[PDB]
Parts: structure tokens; C-alpha cells; sequence
């Protein structure tokens, strides 16, 4: 199949998310490079693997949408929880064309959304952080 | 070396029984570049390690379509022989060819 | 599967029928009236307009903004390749009411349903979808109302090179010096490895 | 090789009869119609319209805009110049399916096949290649479908000079102060070098 | 010949690589310079003959190319081996023109790419290193 | 005008000789004729492109002081293969001639 | 040629039976002697001695993070430990395994010298632990 933004679907905490922005709306990086290497004066190489896996997931959604009421609800409700009870939950994204073939483990919401009340209708931008960004392959 | 009688018990079970035209050339893919739809076509008992066409076949080309090469089909979907016309034959208008006789050689 | 813009424009004239033809008039054989723009036969026969309201389907044109090439493979000893391809279409609404059944008709583009009937009959995937204006034209007498659309369309395409062929075999030779350009050569290593 | 557009319009034509002709119609010699643009003979003679469908190769222009001079060098005692050009080149199918033969002939341009015949007629490469449009002309009574399409090609083109000339001798002199302007020289160095 | 952008062949770990982005889809740098001038008070001149001479190579494909697959694969199957298994290979690249005359020695995957899911079909970037980029010449 | 792999692969399963003879005498003319050993059992195995090998190594028994120089393949006698042995054979006494593998092509 | 990969995540310390983990970001493990190997004498004349201390104790810091599960263990042991008499044991060899071989060295007979100071602010503060050993081995492959 080809890539269609009309089939990008995301899940988190059990709820969906839709009203994107027409552009841009998603992005996913890790935090740190897989390999780091060190050069000597001698011109020896020598590579160190970098046990760190987090990274982020950007995500854009009209002002208007309904998915900004859900988030505002679900952040509100975990600001008065005991440091027991947990906040972390996969997010799942997915896509016929397999362009984007990732999945946080245990993701977290970050920040909260910057408001902009311009002329016109504006986005809002929402970021998540996950334990580990997994990036999968449909070719065993 | 295969002798004559065992060329004439093997050709006796190729048992081809259609015909289509095509206009690139089948041998690599016989399931692509179709022109026409299928026809029948029948053949005598081997000899001489040799079977020939019983009559002829009138096929119907589509306007505007060429021909230039052939496949021969079993009773079962199966390609088993290919080949060349002598030309490339445009149509500019609906019209017949004519396969005058066709056969199948082990010599 | 290969692009070939006269068969996604059938597809869509066939989805159409089923997904908009309820608000479209119906000619004598009770079909609703949707067809191809610049409707010809036999090499000079021309069409005539239909009954309004009717929909025409017309393709643009084709273009490869995703590089040149996509994949290369062997499916079967044949080579292969694929491409992908983009195709703006434009569809119009003749008659009045034209803007009102155009809206409709985006609205239900947009569904999850209807989307997989146009992939499942061209099997492209809609890109994008844009704007509708509300068109006047004089003709003679009175004007009439229209209302187009650009749908854009995404697939992919595999052709079959006849000419190419495989490796099944390789020869290799080598040698060995202790200096640059030693003209009797320490060891040489020939080696042969074949596919099976 | 010298770069002519004259050249290179013939061996296009002559690779397309290959590539193409199955699709095309054919003429009384049983060849398929591929002709140059604007078709003339004896200066005022004026070549008549194939039939359908056909194809039309015609060189728009040639540019430089990879700097002036690539190259300059001495092969043989003539000198010899180097320049790199580009020139783009329209193709277009007249007749019904003008776009289904034009979206074929794309996606044979690309293959690892047909580049290498090209480069062996003309001797040139391909760089690019535009996208299709879907165009109608009405002409009289009806209309003609037609599908043109834009090929960037690059040469390059080799050209002698013949009133350079080569130096295979040199004479040199010199002198040594202790002092700026010293008019009588401490030492005087006379030197000749000649190529054999 | 002349520089053509359809003859580039680009193969590491035994695998093809196609699919590239339209512009800019390959780049080659080294890290360090030949030499380090150094300039004393009185404007006598010294030169230091750098040892390092590793390098990055940066490939740039479309969002759904066959080869992103592949990648993703051969990534996750070093995530699960042991240190004294190798991870290096020759990453070579072809071009007839000659305008691209170099080769990595020994390449290891360094970055995964950055997804963005905008209007239009992005591209993915995939960076690797090597111990030593070779620039090599077709003049004896 | 040529047979593709399917058409071969069709054909060859119908050949199924099941014993060799040995001859003193080129089988080209009547093919019983010039008989020197016994008929000896010999199985082929599926056909793959266009191609059959022997499954197993076959002994047969040369009467003493016979000569050999060419074989036949036989069925359901009839005789579908001929050729000439690599080198006529004096066994001044009884022995042993090893047929180590054979193979029918049809390419 | 290039030297073998130093991989953080498949290095893991044991002491007293139980396994250390959670590592801070950066400098979570130190090793040092205490006495360096020889001690040269200089006469006045220039002549030159050699003295070779015998001492061969040293120090094992590792760095752990704040809020680290192995912050628990490592309290209630040394909790056990003020209440054991004086004529049992309280030192055990301190192993760190590390196939990338980077490390050299092993505790024989260490103990648990030093708690770590406990901070607290906007941020985390790792939390370090000090052990003192007998003999501070350096081993290797052989060449």
C-alpha cells in the first residue's frame, strides 16, 4: 500500500485521537545517538553503545478539536493521585503504508500545550516522553 | 537420444487446446500483454515425433491493437509453447487473422 | 499492478454511482448519470449531455514527486521495478443544487467506509481533497450552476523487464605480493562458486 | 564526439521504433510512426500528418549552466576543449490513449535497460524526466487527446583548436644583488631547456 | 561520461539500497582537517599532520521505500548479540561518472531517522559512521 | 517456436522406463537385436527443469567373455532411449558393469 | 583495526549476595590504590634506591541513583551489620563482571566503609557508596 494521512491512527491511555492539523502533525526522535565513538591521537577507533533508549512524540491538534478536552481531563485527574498509583501507558500508533513503524513502551505526558489566539484558528501542540522509542521492522 | 516411439508416447499428453496472441514477448511472462481472448484449436496423434494442427483458426483482433507473438494454453491454464509471428501485425480496424497451421517439433 | 488512468477513472465512475447516485437523475435505463468527460466512440461518435443533475470524471495528468524509482526486485527470474505515482482528478456537478450535492459528496469521501470501496475497486488511496467554488456560466438563456473538485489519488506501479537476467555464477582471482607491483606473484587464490 | 542536436533527435527516434513500437501505429513500410517535428525535405517540401497513433520528437534549446569550460587539454599538438551542456527534449503521443502510452513509455525510461541503448545511440544520459499532462485541443469536429513529456538529456562535446600551439623550449635568465638596483649584477644565471 | 542522479548504487551489509529522496540524498564529510596550521608570535609556521580520519555518510530515503525495512532489521538483530560478535562493513558506493570516488572501510549504523507525518510523503535520514573515509582516484 | 518449462516438466513425467539392456551392437536399428545381459531395474525421479536423474547406482552383470559397446532404455517393452557406451568393453571373463547415474534432458 | 565496544549496560556488581544496580548517568564506578608500587630514594650524589611498598589495599566507589531500589538493600545490610559481634565475619569479595574486559580489577575481602550523603532538590542527586578491600587485584588476559 502508499502513505495516506487519512489512516494515521493514535491511541493512548484507552482513548483515540483525531482532529490533526493539516500539517506536521507528528513527530518522533530519540534522545540520544545508538553509537557514540571515541578516536585517539593514534587514529585507533573504539565505540561505545549508548544504554539510552527515551524519546519523544510531538503531536498537533486543532484548537477546537475534542482530543484537547480528553487530555486537559486525563492530566487534571492524575495531579491529585498518590505517588503509588502509576501514569504511564503505551502509545500506539498505526499505519497501513508502514511509513511509521514505532511505538512508545511507557509514555508519559510532558508539556502542556502553548495557546495562540490569532486571527485564525491556531494548533496545539501536546509532547509525550516514552522509556524506550521501539522501532520495528515488518521483515523478520 | 530418444527414439521415435518414445517421442510419439511423449507428445501424445501435451494435449494444447487454446490459443492467444500477444504483442510483447511471452516468453519471460505468458500471463501479461494479452490482446485477444482465448480460442480453440485441436491437433492429430503424434508421428515422426511431430503433431499438426487440424484446420484452421480464425481469431477477431481489436481495432487498433497489434499482434506479434503467440502462446498455446492446456485444458488446464498452463502455458506450454511460444513463438513469433512472421510480422507485426497492426489493425487499424476490427478484422481476422488467419492461423493457417501451427505444430510442435522434438527432432 | 499497473496505472492506467482509463481504468481508476472507471473505478471511480462505478464507486460513484453506488456512493452519490441517489441524488443524480436516472436516464432510460435507470442508471444514475455519471460518465467520462469527452465522451467519444468508434473514432468520431460523440456523445450527448446527459439530464441534469449529472457528475463528469476527467483525469489531469500523472507525476512522480517521490523520486524516480521505488523498488527493484526479482519476482521470478524477471526483474521488476516500482514506481509511485500521483493523480489529481476533477469531478463537476452540472445542474442546480450542484454545490449542495458536491458538499455531501466530500463528506462522505472523508468516511472511514467509501475509502476502502475506492481501493478495493481502483485500488488507490485518496491523498487530499480540495476546495469548492460556486461557478456560474451564461450558455444561452439562462446560466447554469456547477460546482468542481480536485481529488488527488496515490498508487503504485510494477513493470516487468524482459531484458534483464541474474548472477547464478562467480569467478574470482587473486594474488598476493609482498611489495607493490611484484611481477611473479607470491600466491594466487582462484576460487568458483555457483548458486547451487 | 561533437554534440548536434540533429544527432541526437535521430537516435532518440531510432531508440523509441525499439522501446515503444508496439504500441504505435504502423506506416505502408510496416514501420511505427516516430517523426522529428515540423517535417520538411528540398527546402519547401512539407511531410504529411502519420496516422494515429504517433509520437513527435522535438529538441527545445541547450544551456551551459554548468559553468563555461569543463576541460581543456592537449591530445595530440592540437589543443582540445571540453564542455559540459544540457539539452531537454519534448516528446508527445497524439491520438486515443495518448496518456496510456505516455505512462508507459515512463516507466521504460527508467529501467536499468533502455538507459544503456540510449547512452549507445546518442551518447548521452538521462538526467530527468517531467511529469504528464492530460491535454484536449479540439481542432474541428472533434477532439485530440495528446500527452506530452519533457527528457532532460547531458553530453559532452569535444572541439580542436586549430591555431594553438604547444611550448617545447624555454630560455631563462637571471641575475643576484646584494642590493635593490644594483646595476652592475653580482651573478648572471643563463639556462635553455629543450623537450628532448 | 556525465553525472546522471539514476546510475548511483549505494550497498551495505550485502544489501541494495533504493528508494532515494528526489535532492540532497547523499552527503560525505570528514571530521577532522588534513592539517592544523600553527602560527608563533614571530609569524614562523608549523604543521600537524592529523591522525583522525573517520568520517559520516548521510542517506536520505522516502517515508515508504523497501529499504527502511531493511534497516529497522538488521538494527534490531544487533541489539540482541554479544560484544565479541562484529558489527562493521564496507559501505560502498558506485558511480560511473566518477563524481562520488570514495568508500567507507568500516561502516557501523550511528543514527536512527527522524519521522515527521506532514501533508505530503517525508523522507527519513539514516546516518553511519566509519573508521576511515577513503578518497580514492581514478589517475594513477 | 519453443516449449517452456512448464511444457517440459508436464512431458517428462509420462517417460517411465524401468530397465536397461546393454548391446554389442548400436540399438538404432531394431532395438532387440544384438542383446547381451540381462534386463536390470532402474528408477527416475521427478522432473525438474526439464531434467531426470537415476535415483541409485545400477550393477549389471556382464556374461563372461562378452563385449559391450552401447544400451538402450526400455518401459510397456517398448524401447524409448538409445546411445553408445563411453568406451567398448572386453570382459574376457564375468564382471561388473557400474551405470553410476543417467539422466533425459529435454534441452 | 579498532579495539573492542564499551557497553554500559552489561556491566553488573555483586557484594554480600546481592546484586547492585541502578547506575547514575556518568561516573557511577571508581577503583584506586592506595600507595603507589615503588618509591624512589635519591642520594645526594644522584645514586638511586628502590623501596616497594607492601601495601595493597584500595577503595571502590560506585554511584547509585536517588531513588535506585539497591538504596534499600545496602541500608538494611549495613543495619544487620552494627548489631553482628566482633568475631564475625562482615567482609566479602566485591566482583564486577564486564565482558568488554575495560575493568581489570576485583575486591578480595571488602567491606562497607562510608554512607552516602543524602541531598534533595528541584533535580535528582545520585547517592554514593564507599568500599574499602584487602587487596585491590589487577588481572588480565594473558597477552
Amino acid at each position: 500500500q502508499q502513505y495516506s494521512p487519512k489512516d494515521v491512527v493514535c491511541s493512548w491511555n484507552g482513548i483515540a485521537i483525531e482532529g490533526f492539523a493539516p500539517d506536521s502533525f507528528l513527530r518522533l526522535q530519540r534522545t540520544s545517538p545508538l553509537v557514540t565513538p571515541v578516536v585517539g591521537a593514534g587514529g585507533q577507533v573504539a565505540l561505545t553503545r549508548n544504554a539510552d533508549k527515551t524519546g519523544t512524540i510531538e503531536i498537533e491538534l486543532m484548537q477546537t478539536s475534542l482530543s484537547n478536552q480528553m487530555l486537559s481531563a486525563i492530566q487534571a485527574k492524575q495531579d491529585n493521585m498518590e505517588l503509588e498509583e502509576d501514569i504511564s501507558s503505551n502509545f500506539v500508533i498505526y499505519d497501513p503504508s508502514g511509513s511509521v513503524l514505532a511505538t512508545g513502551i511507557n509514555a508519559w505526558l510532558q508539556e502542556l500545550p502553548q495557546i495562540e489566539l490569532g486571527r485564525d484558528q491556531n494548533s496545539k501542540t501536546w509532547i509525550f516522553g516514552c522509556e524506550k522509542l521501539d522501532y520495528t521492522s515488518t521483515i523478520p | 537420444t530418444l527414439t521415435i516411439d518414445g517421442k510419439n508416447k511423449i507428445l501424445a499428453t501435451l494435449t494444447p487446446t487454446t490459443i492467444i496472441l500477444h504483442n510483447v514477448d511471452p516468453t519471460a511472462d505468458p500471463t501479461a500483454n494479452k490482446v485477444t481472448q482465448p480460442v480453440a484449436i485441436y491437433f492429430s496423434e503424434p508421428d515422426n515425433g511431430l503433431i499438426a494442427s487440424e484446420d484452421t483458426v480464425n481469431i477477431t483482433v481489436p481495432a487498433s491493437a497489434t499482434v506479434s507473438h503467440y502462446s498455446l494454453w492446456d485444458a488446464n491454464d498452463k502455458c506450454v509453447a511460444t513463438g513469433a509471428l512472421s510480422k507485426p501485425q497492426f489493425f487499424a480496424e476490427e478484422g481476422i487473422y488467419v492461423i493457417s497451421s501451427v505444430s510442435v517439433d522434438l527432432n | 499492478m499497473q496505472l492506467e488512468t482509463a481504468e481508476l477513472e472507471k473505478g471511480l465512475v462505478r464507486t460513484l454511482v453506488d456512493v452519490i447516485g441517489h441524488r443524480l437523475a436516472r436516464d432510460k435505463n435507470n442508471r444514475p448519470n455519471v460518465i467520462r468527460a469527452y465522451p467519444s466512440d468508434n473514432s468520431n461518435d460523440k456523445g450527448l449531455k446527459p439530464d441534469q443533475p449529472f457528475i463528469t470524471v476527467y483525469c489531469q495528468d500523472a507525476a512522480t514527486p517521490y523520486g524516480w524509482v521505488l523498488d527493484k526486485f526479482v519476482e521470478d527470474d524477471v526483474v521488476c521495478y516500482r514506481i509511485a505515482f500521483q493523480i489529481p482528478v476533477l469531478i463537476t456537478v452540472n445542474g442546480k443544487g450542484a454545490h449542495s450535492i458536491m458538499l455531501e459528496l466530500k463528506q462522505r469521501l472523508e468516511m472511514s467506509s467509501v475509502r476502502d470501496l475506492i481501493l478495493e475497486e481502483t485500488g488507490a488511496t485518496v491523498l487530499d481533497t480540495g476546495a469548492i467554488p460556486n461557478d456560474y456560466t451564461y450558455l444561452n438563456t439562462d446560466f447554469e450552476n456547477s460546482a468542481p473538485l480536485v481529488v488527488t489519488l496515490v498508487k503504485n506501479s510494477v513493470l516487468k523487464d524482459e531484458r534483464g537476467s541474474i548472477i547464478e555464477r562467480v569467478i574470482v582471482d587473486g594474488e598476493l605480493v609482498y611489495e607493490e607491483g611484484q611481477e611473479p606473484p607470491e600466491y594466487t587464490i582462484h576460487l568458483d562458486v555457483d548458486s547451487k
